């Protein structure tokens, strides 16, 4: 649909969307965080369009990193939690933050950074890749206009955007095996 | 006693279940 | 008993007796361990002549900071382990270690010291506290006289042994409760 | 599943669990 279109839609549902006792505090706040990821690309223009394998799979390759920018948003300024093994990436979702803030994304580039980030996952074991990358194509064209639209003059600002994506895959690859914990 | 489960394990989860509803 | 008989006894003991799946295998590294300071323990002149309340309290109280002690020589030069949360457990391990091997400890003076480690810890709910203590002092006699004999000139090495302790009780009150796991 | 236990709990068991056999 028109660029128009798709970051509204988008930045609406963003908006609207978004001891070992702290292990635990920890491990049970991805639950409804998951959730959160899921509802929203759901309304992502296009992506109930991907059959249901390949929607599955890029929720699956793409919901780790999703949260990454999430966190993001809801870190700080001062800022531990280090001794439960969540030190390192804790500590990794504070300096990528940090790096994500200093481009002070406005919240409809945000939500429409955050549809790109879903959609550029990994697309190891896609019925329909193409399908995918059309959607990947979309979304980064309306985000294209819209970060220039509000910032004409840094042309590079949707460079830095698009740098953020193999950051995003290192920390994924780094730290989406760290241990949860739940009580049984 | 605990389950001790990846975070990523746990995403497959949740999204499993999440489609399955 | 004599100053001799002690130094003789304890470094014969001494010298006898000593992904998540790096949690699981740090974790059942301490039952042997602990087993082995309990045997120690039993060698220790006059400590199987306190009550049985007495002892076991002790183990309890001073075994961490004992195998604090055990750790230091089971250490390195290089040296990782920080994700499972040991990682300012054992890094405070390698600081501590550090600074006992400066001291250059024979085994005769390392045993005695592990000894006086032991029977040098809290003594909240002791029976008979003054018995672990008639005991501490015998192997504080013994151990001066063994560092005295041994390096004459340096005549605040036993100052310096004697400084370690309350960076063990440190170590103890901030490491004790660092989780282990165990699969059920 | 797994036991989590504190370092200072699972010293008590093994003195505990040694002196009682």
């Amino acid at each position: 649909p028109t660029v128009e279109d798709v970051i509204s839609q988008v930045a609406r549902a963003h908006r609207e969307i978004f001891v070992q006792e702290i292990w635990e505090d920890f491990s049970m706040s991805f639950t409804p965080a998951v959730r959160e990821v899921v509802e929203f690309a759901k309304h992502i223009p296009g992506f109930r369009d991907l059959s249901q394998h390949d929607q599955v799979t890029l929720l699956k390759a793409g919901t780790f990193e999703v949260l990454m920018v999430r966190f993001a948003s809801l870190f700080n300024v001062k800022d531990e939690l280090g001794a439960m093994g969540m030190g390192d990436l804790l500590s990794a979702m504070f300096d990528f933050s940090e790096k994500l803030n200093s481009l002070a994304l406005t919240e409809e580039e945000l939500g429409l950074f955050t549809a790109v980030v879903l959609v550029s996952a990994d697309r190891s074991g896609m019925e329909n890749s193409a399908s995918v990358e059309q959607l990947q194509e979309t979304l980064l064209r309306a985000l294209r206009a819209l970060v220039l639209k509000n910032r004409p003059l840094e042309t590079s600002r949707f460079t830095k955007l698009l740098l953020k994506l193999p950051d995003l895959r290192t920390l994924n690859n780094m730290h989406s095996e760290k241990l949860l914990s739940f009580r049984v | 006693t605990h389950r001790l489960i990846t975070l990523a394990d746990h995403i497959c989860q949740i999204i499993t279940q999440d489609f399955a509803r």
